[PDB]
């Protein structure tokens, strides 16, 4: 090998609570295990989590995932969560903080190899076509490095980011996406993104639902109370389905309002008065003032729909690996590959997550993972070394950046992507526009093979890391883009004007994005837990 | 290392939407205009936790530390002075 090797039984790919829980796990079943993270673990977005019988937990996740969620995942997720939170006790709020300090902690006693910033590129194949291992860069020196390993654990999180409004922290490009898609590996249900109605335009911070409920109402551009057209009744009160997709119409018909928010619809609070909004409202006044530079008490809050959590994903089993399907349409897990936490689709939450549940999944199945991994790894058996060209082929991409110094500004070609899946991806998903919106797309791929990347430094070159994610974003959107326009229902999180309702006779399945062909498939809803007589629709 | 702004910059990737928009554009536009014991206080701030510099930065407590919280009120008053982030 020409590259420098690091050899390990486990690399896991990102140091979440998923990522973190399952390298804790796998330090403690006695096998070496690599933790890759580009930021300091303390600093993923589980950060950002607040707030810190079981067959009615299971019931109300069912329901939630609008029959979509795979019920043996959910009965596993709903039966073993207590205990599996517990163990971690017996080791703005903290509540992400102090999950995320905790599991840092306990990696480092048990001797979990922590690279903190370093930059996972792409995933190494060897000839059967088997994961093993992945090429990562060291942000502080720019070496690559392959991470060879019998298990390869992507753990990178979510990927709002591919949208212009997300609730999500800048660091979730959904490198993990990207990265199993140019591998070949299938993701699913990539179609089911939840969306806030109100986020904060040019910040993504959510307005609560609660602004609405205290009387508070949306206005366009010529301050129209438009809801009452879109929903005579119900108005800024109607289902978020309605209430976001109507800003986006609002938005894309040219009655947005815009503005160094850019382009958004005018929450007016005021006439409530200050003192309700000072008793009733403190935080929205804080928040407002601080990230939307506005006083709720005068000027409307610019909002948009905000993208907040990604249900699709790599489809998984309660073991944590990966899966694709043969030719008969027939489930075959793709060897040495894994995936926990927001990255996976092992499918607790189907067509929409549900309060809590987010957390929950993290600690279950990244547990998951690390106690079932000794016996999946004698399931895959041994794999053959990847060669040297095979380390190569993780790179290609990698080497297209750093000999292209001239060509497109990758920044414009982000604002392209992110616009593009805001008008025609997002809240608002009809299929004339989306249509359009495919080939757009096909547009935007086809600069990004084009683009540019100025800084030629090796060391802390944060712009290649950007460029880097921008390939991410583009395949993960492009995945959503086409799920989307696939599945010709309304579920959940996944509402279409051209076919309002819900189908249980064509669509009660799964979403499933072919890499090879970019084509789609339908994948099979778990019916069957082991405990329980299933919950029907 | 103050001259080192290209590591800076990474430290400016934070684990929260409402820090991002907080810290990286300030970084950006205002690093520069900085002092050298100012520099050196703003690498000390990103090494706290995020869910403090998210409360400090919305006048939800303050750091234990003069120097910490004169770089808060900088922040605010900068953030406050450019407006929303493009
Ligand atoms: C966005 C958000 C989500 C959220 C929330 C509030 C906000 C603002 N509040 C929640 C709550 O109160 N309760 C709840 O149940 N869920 C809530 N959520 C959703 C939830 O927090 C997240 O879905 C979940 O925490 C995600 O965790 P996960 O462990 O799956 O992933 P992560 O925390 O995003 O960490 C990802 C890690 O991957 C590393 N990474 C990414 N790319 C790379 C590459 N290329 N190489 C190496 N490492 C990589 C990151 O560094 C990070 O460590
Ligand atoms: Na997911």
């Amino acid at each position: 090998m020409k590259l420098p090797v690091r050899e390990f039984d486990a690399v896991v790919i990102g140091a979440g609570g998923a990522g973190m829980r399952a390298a804790l796990q796998i330090s403690q079943s006695g096998q070496t295990c690599a933790l890759l993270s580009k930021v300091f673990p303390t600093r993923s977005h589980t950060v950002s989590a607040q707030g810190g019988n079981w067959e009615w937990h299971m019931y109300d996740t069912v329901k939630g995932s609008d029959y979509i969620g795979d019920q043996d995942a959910i009965e596993y997720m709903c039966k073993t969560g207590p205990e599996a939170i517990l163990e971690l006790e017996h080791m703005a709020d903290r509540t992400g903080h102090a999950l995320l300090h905790t599991l840092y902690q306990q990696n480092l006693k048990n001797h979990t190899t922590i690279f903190s910033e370093w930059y996972a590129l792409d995933l190494v194949k060897n000839q059967d076509g088997a994961v093993v291992g992945c090429t990562a860069l060291c942000i502080e020196t720019g070496e690559v490095v392959y991470f060879k390993a019998r298990a390869t654990v992507l753990a990178t999180g979510g990927a709002g980011r591919i949208y212009q409004s997300t609730t999500n922290a800048h660091i979730n490009t959904g490198d993990g996406v990207g990265m199993a898609i140019r591998a070949g590996v299938p993701v699913q249900d990539m179609e089911m993104w939840q969306f806030h109605p109100t986020g904060i335009a040019g910040a993504g911070v959510l307005v609560t639902e609660g602004c609405r409920g205290e009387g508070g109402y949306l206005l366009n551009k010529h301050g129209e109370r438009f809801m009452e057209r879109y929903a005579p009744n119900a108005k800024d009160l109607a289902g978020r389905d309605v209430v976001a997709r109507s800003i986006m119409i609002e938005i894309r018909e040219g009655r947005g309002c815009d503005g160094p928010w850019g382009p958004h619809a005018k929450l007016k609070l005021d006439h409530l008065g200050k003192e309700v909004l000072e008793s009733r409202l403190p935080g929205i006044l804080e928040l407002s003032r601080t990230f939307a530079h506005v006083d709720p008490v005068k000027e409307p809050i610019p909002v948009i729909p905000t993208c907040h959590y990604m249900m699709g994903g790599i489809p998984t089993k309660v073991t944590g690996q990966a899966l694709t399907v043969n030719e008969k349409g027939e489930d075959v897990v793709v060897p040495g590959l894994f995936a926990v936490g927001e990255i996976a689709c092992v499918s607790v939450h189907g067509a929409n997550r549900l309060g809590g549940n987010s957390l929950l999944d993290l600690v279950v199945f990244g547990r998951a993972a690390g106690l079932h991994l000794q016996e999946s790894i004698a399931e895959q058996g041994a794999l053959r070394d990847a060669s040297e060209s095979d380390v190569e082929a993780s790179l290609d991409r990698l080497n297209r950046w750093n000999n292209n110094r001239n060509g497109e500004d990758p920044v414009a070609i982000r604002k392209a992507l992110q616009e593009c899946m805001q008008h025609n991806f997002s809240v608002f998903r009809e299929g004339d526009a989306m249509a359009k919106g495919l080939e757009q797309l096909k547009v935007i791929r086809e600069r990004l093979k084009n683009a540019r990347l100025d800084d030629t430094s090796s060391e802390f070159n944060t712009q290649r890391v950007e460029c880097l994610e921008l390939d991410n974003l583009m395949e993960t959107a492009y995945a959503t883009a086409v799920s989307a326009n696939f599945r010709t229902e309304s579920r959940g999180a996944h509402s279409r004007f051209d076919f309002p309702d819900r189908d249980d006779e064509n669509w009660l399945c799964h979403s499933l994005y072919l890499p090879e062909s970019e084509s789609m498939t339908r994948r099979s809803v778990n019916m069957e837990p082991k405990l329980r007589p299933a919950f029907p629709p | 290392d103050i001259n080192n702004k290209a590591r800076i910059h990474w430290a400016c990737r934070r684990g929260m939407r409402e820090l991002d928009i907080s810290i990286m554009p300030f970084f950006e536009h205002e690093y520069d205009s900085l002092s050298d014991d100012e520099k050196r206080i703003f690498i000390r701030l990103l090494e706290c936790d995020d869910p403090d510099l998210f409360n400090w930065l919305m006048n939800h407590g303050k750091p234990a530390d003069a120097e910490l919280e004169m770089m808060v009120r900088l922040i605010q008053t900068r953030n406050r002075e450019r407006g929303p982030v493009a």
